[PDB]
């Protein structure tokens, strides 16, 4: 509350609870990696409230997403919005199973 | 083998298997493991 900033930007998402300890400058793991990936020489804050009211109902919700299966590593601050299977053995395989 | 075992010991007796004599490609190591998590102490596995 006593510093000024050139643009500051916002990136909201919801995770769960280890994930929360996950993300941090250059961590690991598949949010760290293939999710989301800060700079290792972040200048920022990352907030982490709970929210058990806005993302759940009875019967469940499956309603989020995140990636486990990417072909390489996240760059900081890069998105990988595509819907692409993963490739196992030598197969150009298209579709699920 | 060591990861399309089924029988992995206890952690009161760890067993351990010595690799030599081959070679390495660690993605078939990838491909037997819905990783959680993979924190290397030694080579990172880019330059594995
Ligand atoms: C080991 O690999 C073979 C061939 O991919 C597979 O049939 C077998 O189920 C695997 N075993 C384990 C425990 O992953
Ligand atoms: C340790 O691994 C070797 C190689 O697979 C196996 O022959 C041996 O029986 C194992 N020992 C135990 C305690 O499972």
């Amino acid at each position: 509350n006593d510093l000024c900033f050139t643009n500051v930007y916002a990136d909201s998402f919801v995770i769960k609870g280890n994930e929360v300890s996950q993300i941090a400058p250059g961590q690991t793991g598949n949010i760290a990696d293939y999710n989301y990936k800060l700079p290792d020489d972040f200048t920022g804050c990352v907030i982490a409230w709970n929210s058990n009211k806005l993302d759940s109902k009875h019967s469940g919700n499956y309603d989020y997403w995140y990636r486990s299966f990417r072909k390489s590593k996240l760059k900081p601050f890069e998105r990988d919005i595509s819907t692409e299977i993963y490739q196992a053995g030598n197969k150009p395989c298209k579709g699920k199973g | 083998e060591v990861f399309n075992a089924t029988r992995f010991a206890s952690v009161y007796a760890w067993n351990r298997t010595r690799i030599s004599n081959c070679v390495a490609d660690y993605s078939v190591l990838y491909n037997f493991a819905p990783f959680f998590a993979f924190k290397c102490y030694g080579v990172s596995p880019t330059k594995l």
